[PDB]
C-alpha cells in the first residue's frame, strides 16, 4: 500500500502565505504602526520587506535543494547536525507559531468590539482574546477542515477590499500628510519599526512546514516564498498611503485597536466602516486557522518526536491533542502578559533568530545548495543588526517586554536540555532524505 | 469488538472454475462519512506469511493477480477468484481494518479439485544401522494421491498392528494437485526380530480393494 | 525492497520471558504501525497489538494486556515483542506485520508487509540432534523411490535437501510429529531407475538449533 497526501498547488500555497503575512499586519499591528513610525509607515513596509527579500535568499536556495515537512529545522540539522542548538531551535519554531496566535487574538478583538459598540477594556479585551483562542481550539474537532477549505476564498475577499481600498482610496487624500518626514527626530522610528514589522512577512513558517505538501516543492516552495513576499508588499503599502493620507496621525494612535476600520469612515461612511470590520475578522480567523493547523500542529510534532509523520492531515492537530492545549495555553498567556506593541516585539525576535540560523545554514551548504558567499555574509550583518536595533529599542522603550524577549531565548533553551535527558530525542536525516 | 464469520470453511474447486469465499461481520464496515467499507482479504499458503490482497474491500493491492476481486458492502463480503490456478491452493483470511481490536476470520481453505489418482506404495525395511541402535521403523510411501483420505492397515506376519503407526499427509502439491502420506511402524528391535513379513495395505476410494507392499525379513 | 526481519525459531523453557525482534527496513519505520499477530499451528490469526514506533504508543488486545509488551528502538528501526510467563498455549508463531498511519484521519488500514514470522516453542526438553536414517528398497521398476527417516530430535525443525538441492521435481517433505518428547519427520525422493545405484543419491538433513548437518548415502 501507498499513500498519498492531499497536495497544494503553487497559488493555494501563495494564498496561505499571503493571508497570514496580511493578518499579522494589515488587520494586526498597523495601529502600532502610527505610534512609532508614523508618516513613515510606507518607508517602513518597503524597508522590511528588503530584510524579507534577503532572508529569502537563503530560503529558496535550501528550499531548492531540501525538502522536509520540517522547514528551517531540515535546513539546520543538514549544516550542523543534531544538537541541542537543533533542539532549541525546533522548540523556537513552535514559539513562533505560539505568539503568533497571541498577535492573531489581539487583532481579532481591535476589529470586533467597534463593531458592536464596546469600550475598550483590559478585561473587555481580553474575554474575547480567551473566547476567539477558545474557539480555534475547539474548532478542531468538527470544523478545522472546512475553515481550511474556504482560507482560499476568504483570502481573495480579504484582498478584494483591499483593491478596492487603494484604487478609491488614492481619491480624497492629503498629498501633503504622505510627504515623507526627513527629520532624523522622526526618521529613526521608521528605521525602528523596520525592526518589528519584520514579522510581515512570516510566510516562510507555513509554507516550509507544508513543503512535502506541495506539489513539486523543490520548484514551488522557493517561488511561493518569493511571489508571496512581493505580493504583500505591493499591498502593505499601497494600503499604507491610503491610511495616512485619509486621517490624521493623532486619531491613529488613539485608534491602535483598528487602524483602519476608523480610517475607512471620513470617504466611504459607516456602510464602508462596515465592510473594513466584518473583513478583518474573516482575514484574521483564516490567518489564524492556517497558523494553528498547518504551522503549529507541524511545529509541535517536530519539536516533540525528533521526526514528523510521513502521511498526515494538514488541517487538523494530526497527532499529540494535548500540544493543541498548551499551544492555544500560552496563545492566551502572552495576550494577557503583554501588550499590542509588546507581542509584535518578541514575535519578530524570534524569527529573527530563526533565520540568522537559516542564513548560517546557507553559508555552510553554500557547496550543496549553491549561492554568492558575499550575498550570505550581508544578510547575515543585515538582520542581525536589525535584531540588535529591537533589542536596543526595546530596553530604551519597554523594560517589562524587553526581559519577556530574553526570557524566551533562555527559557526555551532551558526545555531543550530538560526534554533532550529526559527523552533522549535525537534529530536525524529522515526529516529530508528518503525514502 | 467485531466478529468475523468465513462460510464454508474449507471448498474443493477445479482449475479454471470460479471460486467464491465469503466473509460477513458482526457489525457495519461502512462508514458513511467518506464513504469506504473497512475489509481486508489474505491469501496464506503453506509455512508462509499472510499476504495482503485486498484492502477496503474493493482495492486490489498492487502486484495481486486479475483473477482476485472483492466485493460486498456493510456486513456482507466476497472474495472471486475468476478462474483458478493450480497454485492457488491456500487459505483465505478476510480481516476488518475498522475498529482498533483488529479481528480476522476463521479461514477458508482452498483445496484444488482434480481427477482421481492412486497413490504409488513404496515399503522400506529397518535400516542396518538404526537397529545397531535398538530401534526398529518400518516406513511405508503412499505417494502421488488424490483425494487425501486414505487408510494404511499394516500387517505382522498375517495379522493387524494398531500401536506404533502414526501418519503424516504432505499439503496439496501446488502443481499437480496430489496429496502424499508416509506411514511409520515403530517397534523395538527384539520386537522386530521375532517377526518376518512386514506388510502395509492402501486403502483409497480409487479401488475396492487395498494396495498391498510387502517384505520378508530373512529374504535379503 | 521493504521488509521486515524475524529470527526463525525460538526454544524457551515454561514460566520463562521472550523478547522477539522485527528489524524494519526499505521504509520510515516512525510513519507506519507496527503490529504483531499470533498464529498457533493449524488455525487462525490474532491480533495481539499495536505500537507506533515515533512516541512508543500502544494499544493491546484484551486477551494479551499482561503476556505482551510492545517496545520499539527508533535508532535501529526495530520494534519487540516482550512475551512473558510462557505456558505452552503460548507455543506458536508470532508475524510482526507494518499497517499504513494516515493521522489526522478516519482511515484504518490492514497489513501490507508481514516478517516470516517466530516460532516460540516453550518447552523443558533439551535441544537434542538427530538421527539419520536411509530407506533403501529391501527387495525393480521403471523408476525407484528413495528416502531419508530422521528421527528423535528437538526443537523443529529440520531441512533436508537432496544431491545439493539440486533434486526437488519429485520431493515429498513429511511434516514433523511428535513422540516422546521428540519429533520425527520424513523426506521422499524419486528417481529414474538409471540413475541410482549407478550415481549418487544423498540427503544432507540440516538441524539449526543445535547446530548440526548430516549427510548420509544411500545404498542397495
Amino acid at each position: 500500500m501507498e499513500l498519498k497526501n492531499k497536495k497544494l498547488s503553487l497559488w493555494e500555497a501563495v494564498s496561505m502565505a499571503v493571508g497570514v503575512m496580511i493578518g499579522a499586519s494589515i488587520f494586526s499591528i498597523f495601529g502600532v504602526g502610527a505610534k512609532i513610525a508614523g508618516r513613515n509607515l510606507p518607508e517602513t513596509f518597503i524597508l522590511s520587506g528588503i530584510y524579507a527579500l534577503l532572508v529569502a535568499y537563503s530560503y529558496t536556495k535550501l528550499g531548492a535543494k531540501i525538502v522536509s515537512n520540517a522547514g528551517p529545522i531540515a535546513f539546520i540539522h543538514k549544516a550542523i547536525g543534531d544538537n541541542i542548538i537543533t533542539g532549541a531551535l525546533s522548540i523556537l519554531l513552535w514559539m513562533s507559531y505560539v505568539i503568533s496566535i497571541a498577535l492573531f487574538a489581539k487583532g481579532f478583538a481591535g476589529y470586533f468590539l467597534p463593531l458592536i459598540n464596546a469600550p475598550i477594556n483590559t478585561f473587555n479585551i481580553a474575554i474575547t482574546e480567551i473566547g476567539i483562542v477558545a474557539f480555534f481550539t475547539a474548532l478542531n474537532f468538527f470544523g478545522s477542515k472546512a475553515v481550511g477549505r474556504a482560507e482560499f476564498f476568504i483570502v481573495l475577499v480579504a484582498l478584494l477590499i483591499l483593491g478596492l481600498f487603494i484604487f478609491a482610496g488614492l481619491i480624497t487624500i492629503h498629498p501633503s500628510y504622505v510627504i515623507p518626514d526627513l527629520a532624523p527626530s522622526a526618521v529613526s522610528g521608521m528605521i525602528f519599526a523596520s525592526a518589528i514589522f519584520f514579522l510581515s512577512y512570516m510566510g516562510f513558517g507555513v509554507i516550509t512546514n507544508a513543503s512535502e505538501h506541495i506539489e513539486n516543492p523543490k520548484k514551488n516552495v522557493p517561488r511561493a516564498i518569493f511571489i508571496s513576499i512581493l505580493i504583500v508588499m505591493f499591498v502593505y503599502v499601497g494600503v499604507a498611503i491610503s491610511a495616512i493620507g485619509n486621517l490624521p496621525i493623532d486619531e491613529l494612535i488613539k485608534a491602535s485597536e483598528n487602524a483602519l476600520a476608523v480610517a475607512a469612515k471620513p470617504f466611504l461612511g459607516n456602510l464602508g466602516f462596515l465592510l473594513i470590520s466584518i473583513g478583518a475578522l474573516f482575514s484574521i480567523s483564516s490567518a489564524m486557522n492556517a497558523t494553528i493547523y498547518g504551522g503549529a500542529n507541524v511545529a509541535y510534532s517536530l519539536a516533540k518526536d525528533g521526526e514528523l509523520p510521513e502521511f498526515f492531515e494538514r488541517k487538523v492537530w494530526f497527532k499529540s491533542t494535548e500540544g493543541l492545549y498548551i499551544t492555544s495555553a500560552l496563545g492566551v498567556l502572552f495576550a494577557l502578559l503583554f501588550n499590542m506593541e509588546g507581542v509584535a516585539s518578541i514575535t519578530s525576535a524570534v524569527f529573527m533568530v530563526i533565520y540568522l540560523f537559516v542564513i548560517l545554514s546557507h553559508y555552510i551548504l553554500i557547496d550543496e545548495v549553491g549561492g554568492r558567499k558575499e550575498i550570505v555574509i550581508f544578510s547575515f550583518i543585515v538582520v542581525l543588526g536589525v535584531f540588535l536595533l529591537l533589542l536596543y529599542y526595546q530596553w530604551i522603550t519597554n523594560r517589562f517586554v524587553f526581559y519577556g524577549i530574553i526570557a524566551t531565548f533562555i527559557g526555551v533553551l532551558i526545555f531543550e536540555i530538560i526534554y533532550r535527558k529526559v527523552t533522549k530525542r535525537t534529530f536525524s536525516n529522515n526529516m529530508y532524505v528518503k525514502s | 469488538d467485531i466478529v468475523m464469520t468465513q462460510s464454508p470453511s474449507s471448498l474443493a474447486m477445479s482449475v479454471g472454475q470460479k471460486v467464491t469465499l465469503s466473509c460477513k461481520s458482526s457489525q457495519s464496515l461502512l462508514n458513511t462519512s467518506n464513504q469506504k467499507n473497512y475489509l481486508a482479504w489474505y491469501q496464506q499458503k503453506p509455512g508462509q506469511s499472510p499476504k495482503l490482497l485486498v484492502y477496503f474491500a474493493s482495492t486490489r493491492e498492487s502486484g495481486v493477480p486479475d483473477r482476485f476481486i472483492g466485493s460486498g458492502s456493510g456486513t456482507d463480503f466476497t472474495l472471486t477468484i475468476s478462474s483458478v490456478q493450480a497454485e492457488d491452493l491456500s487459505d483465505f483470511f478476510c480481516q476488518q481494518h475498522y475498529s482498533t481490536p483488529y479481528t480476522f476470520g476463521g479461514g477458508t481453505k482452498l483445496e484444488i479439485k482434480r481427477a482421481d489418482a492412486a497413490p504409488t506404495v513404496s515399503i522400506f525395511p529397518p535400516s542396518s544401522e538404526q537397529l545397531t541402535s535398538g530401534g526398529a521403523s518400518v516406513v511405508c510411501f503412499l505417494n502421488n494421491f488424490y483425494p487425501k483420505d486414505i487408510n494404511v492397515k499394516w500387517k505382522i506376519d498375517g495379522s493387524e498392528r494398531q500401536n506404533g503407526v502414526l501418519n503424516s499427509w504432505t499439503d496439496q502439491d501446488s502443481k499437480d494437485s496430489t496429496y502424499s502420506m508416509s506411514s511409520t511402524l515403530t517397534l523395538t528391535k527384539d520386537e522386530y526380530e521375532r517377526h518376518n513379513s512386514y506388510t502395509c495395505e492402501a486403502t483409497h476410494k480409487t479401488s475396492t480393494s487395498p494396495i498391498v507392499k510387502s517384505f520378508n525379513r530373512n529374504e535379503c | 525492497q521493504v521488509q521486515l526481519l524475524q529470527p526463525g525459531a525460538e526454544l524457551v523453557k515454561p514460566g520463562a520471558s521472550v523478547k522477539l525482534s522485527c528489524k524494519a527496513s526499505g521504509y520510515t519505520f516512525t510513519s507506519y504501525w507496527m503490529y504483531w499477530v499470533k498464529q498457533r499451528p493449524g488455525q487462525g490469526l490474532e491480533w495481539i497489538g499495536e505500537i507506533d514506533p515515533s512516541d512508543s504508543y500502544t494499544n493491546y488486545n484484551q486477551n494479551f494486556k499482561g503476556k505482551a509488551t510492545l517496545t520499539v528502538d527508533k535508532s535501529s528501526s526495530t520494534a519487540f515483542m516482550q512475551l512473558s510467563s510462557l505456558t505452552s498455549q503460548d507455543s506458536a508463531v508470532y508475524f510482526c506485520a507494518r499497517s499504513p498511519h494516515y493521522y489526522g484521519t478516519t482511515y484504518n488500514y490492514p497489513m501490507d508487509y508481514w516478517g516470516q514470522g517466530t516460532s516460540v516453542t516453550v518447552s523443558s526438553a533439551k535441544t537434542t540432534p538427530p538421527s539419520v536414517y536411509p530407506l533403501a528398497p529391501g527387495c525393480t521398476g521403471s523408476s525407484v523411490t528413495l528416502g531419508c527417516l530422521v528421527k528423535g530430535y528437538f526443537p523443529e525443525s529440520v531441512t533436508v535437501t537432496w544431491n545439493s538441492g539440486s533434486l526437488s521435481s519429485s520431493v515429498h517433505t513429511f511434516p514433523a510429529l511428535l513422540q516422546s518428547g521428540l519429533y520425527t519427520m520424513s523426506s521422499s525422493v524419486t528417481v529414474p531407475s538409471s540413475t541410482w545405484p549407478s550415481q549418487t543419491v544423498t540427503c544432507s538433513v540440516a538441524h539449526p538449533a543445535s547446530s548440526t548437518t548430516v549427510d548420509k548415502k544411500l545404498e542397495p
